[PDB]
């Protein structure tokens, strides 16, 4: 018992879920996305009143409207500020709409002369306050009682006025112009079903519902690979093929009207006698089950070929009845599907005790190394026409690599698509059923020559069985969207040749085909996984590209890839090895970005500076010149030491100072009183006191740097002195020019302009979005006795 | 010198590609260049001319960015960009005439005018565009 | 007139850039222009010739869009686009020969042929591409 | 022959568009072409010259891809690409001189040199770029 230990070491590096049949729920829970629809206009700013001051004076009897960033959650430090714009970037990604209908948002204008409307609830609250206050001019107050919507019921175009900031209009015009919604008719649905079902006689399809001009849909992404998973991701392609294996297994139909197994074991046990010399004598017969071997072999062979998952053969080499029926397995199903080490062990076992014995030849040794299979060596060794016609098909029996419609798929010959190759397997097996078998004991000779005529006498039932097996493989591969890439899988789904003997000796003449409700369901869950696969790539290559341009070097992109493989929902992500976890990463950052997710990153990156500099929490730098520069005048703050550029001073980055750790200049320039400008994103302190200005307060907060050796506690003062918040009389009554040492670098806001902040938005009136396009398709099926293959000739000619 | 060619290349392309009715994806990469010209050039001030009868002019740049949100460009978007291009294309004429008129004997391959010496800083190197002439 | 140059510019680029084996990102913005030509031109009908020995031909446009889903272009994608380009490039020859042959004395700068007067509507202005010649 | 023009077109554009300080969106589609040159050309080996006094040289390609993660290109990104362009542009000189020097009488329109016969396989067809000359 080392065998269960050595297999477990290989299993722990594979992300397949351990109950293997629980994957089928995880594939059928992937839903197509719901079409979004918003109810608000995406506002970042808002207009708010704010008191203003005179030159060297107090508050006058009026106010002004300014543009203020609502919800100021801006942190400090240059790394944390532009990390905040990555969480804002993802907050635009998860909530952008797929479509917009502005009539559902419109609110009545209450100041309008006639029945006029505005676009939502806040632009009616803004324009009402403009109508009331005694400052707005006559051409603006008269206007907002006269601005009009335009409904235009035909053509479905509406127009509604809006009051938005120029940044906020930029995000809203992009949502209106670029939306994913496109019209539907009966032609697009007819070009949506696959090509074989479009041109089949066994299936009957038409349209039984009108679709108006109002109907719509969205096109799910259906792009190929982009990042190759089938060459170097060996542990990662294994769990993909076992998830297509379990899906295609539950789609193939059951067998119907088999041969009664009580009268089938009875003929087999008396046609070959079971007292000769053998030691099993009852362990030869395990083919008595029909709904559990012949059913579970017919499902195994088709689902392994649709999923391109390799197979391995299980047999007992003393059982030859399990070995004769392996001659039919190899002449129908291509040898690419099997493990090479298990193919040769089954080919050599047919030949050692059957092929060579049939002609008195000496048994061969293989010296397990060559490119030549045992069928390939035994072919130019035998000069018999009837056998070497069969040995030449069976080794050059492989798939054919060629595309349809953009999908590369693996297909086979003509002679397996009809049952014509079985007419050679007859002759070849029958030929050696008369080989006199020299040196063989006649007891064991007659038991093996009669066991071959158990199979050769069933010609008409195996010609039709491989005629049905090829049709069910052909029909179900119309609903494949990804490529059928062929590569040897790390683990292997196992075949028992007992199940093949149970399939060969029990089949009847009953035709089973996939019903269209099964053909459509298998097509939906292939598109739903394939569209999920492309939408997650385009989400992962956007956050990697954003956090690189945004200079986030501590981002650690492994967490993006771990969140990538969770949302494909078929991966035990804690078992993926580390080299494929990193090889998957540097394939993501060599891909172009989708233009919808790129037109928004430019739309945010060109507006990072304006959002940051209207913040009311952070000031982005100080200067220190050690000389009594005077105090600036301002109608916002009264008197303030505000700075507006950094000219003639050394700019010293506070973040690069923090990361390096070696200061050595901030110590010198502060001990010896050097002029300096510290560029950062600090938070500040406001101050309304003349006594605190005379006491030289602002130059006493920088000695914390040299002792603590930290920058995170930097916090300077903003002198905002005026004639209402403090005791101002020291300014007004004496003759002195207000001076200070330091300035706090900060920008003033901009004020509400009505003409520059009113727009006219245009959308549709109404429509409906339909998902699940195949519900508009009526589907019927010809009676299964009358079913024909590609050559317009009936399958199951056995009746 | 390399950034003087890069100013003229994307003012030539701005009069050719930013036309009325064109699709936005045709000009989606030019506008990212033209907006990034303006950000570098704002706040600076220049002075050309002074030799011979060439008059002295002062230049000052305070402009706003272009919009990046339409699907097809309209006549508002063209006419608000033409009154920005026409100020830059007047600036480049007076820098090129200021440099063709001056000469030196020690090292003539260096820039001689006052404006082209100022454009040769590393602050202005981000305006650099393709060099295909 | 401006949209007659814009038809010929993106038929010249369609024979040059849409080649076999090329990467899709090289032609990702041309196909958005070439598909948006076709949407504007469908349903219309034209008539050229009639003066001298220049024969009368009737033009009618009913074509389908191009695919936008490959990674490298193959020989199916090229050969299905060449039999669309070859109908447009025959249309532009017969509009250009219809206009070089006509003249007026009152206002010669206006279009004179029947097809070029019809292309000067605001319906056809979305075909407009860069004007770099 | 078509892929020999396509090597020279994107080495001409690589010396023109990949400059210091330029924005990344200006060169975002050239680098996808230039990286896809390198993937096709690695592992192969060539041999030019041999006729007259033209010397025999052996060519071998083992290079790494370019980075696709900056916002503005810096002097590290330019100087690591110039020492890749300068090996390809030396290869194309010796293939073009190997072909201008040879001739045949049966079918002269076929390639004659050993390197240009090897570039005419379907493995090398993905290097194909626009054909505008």
């Amino acid at each position: 018992h080392q065998k269960e230990v050595q297999y477990e070491i290989l299993q722990k590096t594979i992300p397949t879920f351990e109950p293997k049949e629980s994957i089928l729920k995880k594939l059928e829970d992937i839903k197509p996305e719901q079409a979004k629809k918003q109810t608000k206009l995406f506002r970042i700013f808002e207009p708010k009143q704010l008191p203003i001051y005179r030159a060297n004076g107090e508050r006058e009897l009026r106010n002004r409207w300014y543009w203020k960033l609502k919800r100021d959650t801006l942190p400090d430090g240059d790394y944390d500020v532009r990390e905040y714009f990555l969480n804002l970037y993802d907050q635009v990604l998860m909530e952008m709409p797929d479509y917009l209908l502005l009539k559902d948002m419109a609110v009545e204008n209450k100041n309008s002369r006639d029945a006029g409307k505005v676009v939502d609830s806040e632009t009616a609250a803004i324009c009402d306050a403009i109508f009331q206050d005694e400052e707005t001019e006559g051409a603006v107050r008269r206007f907002i009682a006269e601005m009009r919507q335009r409904v235009q019921a035909d053509r479905n175009v509406v127009n509604y006025p809006s009051i938005l900031h120029p940044i906020d209009h930029a995000f809203n015009e992009y949502f209106l112009q670029h939306q994913l919604v496109e019209p539907l008719n009966n032609d697009i649905i007819f070009n949506y079903i696959p090509e074989r079902i479009r041109n089949d006689v066994n299936y009957i399809l038409n349209m039984d519902r009108n679709l108006p001009s109002t109907a719509r849909y969205i096109r799910p992404n259906l792009l190929q690979d982009r990042l190759n998973l089938h060459d170097n991701f060996e542990s990662l392609w294994d769990t993909i093929t076992t998830s297509n294996y379990i899906l295609a297994r539950s789609v193939v139909p059951d067998l119907k009207e088999l041969v009664s197994t009580e009268a089938q074991i009875q003929k087999m046990s008396q046609d070959l006698q079971l007292e000769a010399l053998t030691i099993q004598s009852e362990t030869q017969f395990l083919t008595g089950i029909n709904s559990q071997a012949a059913n579970d072999c017919f499902k195994t062979l088709i689902a392994a070929m649709l999923s391109q998952r390799t197979m391995s053969l299980d047999f007992v080499t003393t059982n030859y009845m399990s070995l004769i029926s392996g001659m039919w397995l190899l002449t129908v199903i291509p040898n690419d599907m099997f493990i090479r080490e298990s193919l040769v062990a089954c080919q050599l076992a047919i030949i050692n005790t059957i092929v060579y014995p049939a002609f008195g030849m000496q048994r061969m040794h293989y010296r397990n190394g060559d490119p030549q299979t045992p069928f390939q060596i035994a072919e130019q060794q035998i000069q018999n026409f009837q056998v070497a016609n069969w040995l030449h098909f069976v080794n050059y029996n492989q798939f054919r690599q060629v595309v349809i419609d953009g999908v590369l798929n693996q297909v086979l010959n003509d002679n397996i698509r009809n049952g014509h190759v079985v007419n050679q397997l007859m002759e070849a097996l029958m030929q050696l059923s008369r080989q006199q078998f020299p040196t063989m004991p006649v007891d064991y000779k007659r038991s093996i020559q009669r066991g071959i005529l158990l199979l050769s006498n069933r010609l008409g039932q195996l010609v039709d069985l491989t005629r049905l097996l090829s049709y069910n493989y052909e029909t179900l591969m119309a609903c494949i969207t990804m490529n059928m890439q062929h590569v040897q899988t790390l683990t292997t789904e196992k075949l028992q040749l007992t199940s093949v003997t149970s399939l060969c000796m029990l089949i009847g003449n009953a035709t089973v085909i996939p019903s269209p409700q099964t053909l459509f369901h298998y097509y939906n869950v292939n598109v739903n996984f394939h569209s999920n696969y492309n939408e997650r790539i385009n989400d992962a290559v956007a956050i990697i590209t954003a956090a690189n341009r945004l200079n986030l070097y501590q981002k650690k992109m492994k967490s993006i890839v771990e969140d990538f493989l969770k949302r494909l929902q078929i991966f035990d992500v804690a078992r993926v090895p580390d080299d494929q976890m990193y090889r998957l990463r540097d394939r993501l950052r060599l891909l172009p970005v989708e233009i919808r997710r790129l037109d928004i990153f430019n739309l945010i990156a060109m507006n990072m500076e304006q959002i940051e500099r209207a913040s009311d929490k952070i000031a982005q730098g100080v200067i220190i010149a050690y000389r009594d520069m005077q105090l600036e005048r301002d109608e916002m703050y009264g008197y303030v030491n505000i700075a507006r550029n950094l000219d003639g001073f050394q700019q010293i980055n506070l973040e690069e100072l923090m990361r390096s750790g070696d200061y050595a200049q901030i110590t010198n320039m502060l001990l010896n009183n050097q002029p300096v400008a510290l560029v950062g994103a600090l938070p500040f302190i406001t101050d309304s006191s003349v006594i605190s200005l005379i006491a030289k307060l602002d130059a006493t907060v920088f000695a914390q740097i040299v002792k603590l050796r930290k920058v995170d506690t930097l916090k300077p003062i903003l002198y905002k002195i005026n004639s209402d918040s403090n005791d101002f009389y020291l300014v007004a009554n004496y003759d002195w020019i207000p001076t200070s040492t330091t300035k706090v670098y900060k920008q003033v806001p901009q004020q509400f302009d009505f003409r520059a902040s009113m727009h006219m938005l245009t959308s549709n009136l109404t429509f409906t979005v339909y998902s699940d396009l195949l519900a508009f398709v009526s589907a019927d099926t010809v009676e299964p006795i009358n079913a024909v293959a590609f050559d317009n000739m009936r399958i199951m000619n056995e009746l | 010198m390399d950034v003087l060619y890069s100013l003229s290349k994307t003012l030539k392309d701005a009069r050719d590609k930013i036309v009325e009715g064109t699709l936005y994806s045709n000009v989606s990469d030019l506008i990212q260049q033209f907006n990034q010209m303006i950000i570098t050039m704002n706040g600076n001030e220049f002075q050309t001319g002074g030799i011979g009868n060439l008059p002295i002019r002062n230049w000052n740049f305070n402009f706003g960015l272009l919009g990046t949100t339409l699907l097809n460009l309209d006549a508002n978007y063209v006419e608000t960009a033409r009154n920005t291009i026409d100020y830059f294309v007047d600036f480049v004429d007076n820098v090129c005439m200021d440099e063709m008129v001056r000469e030196s004997q020690r090292n003539g391959i260096a820039p001689q005018s006052d404006s082209l010496r100022k454009l040769s800083a590393i602050k202005f190197k981000r305006i650099n565009f393709d060099n295909s002439s």
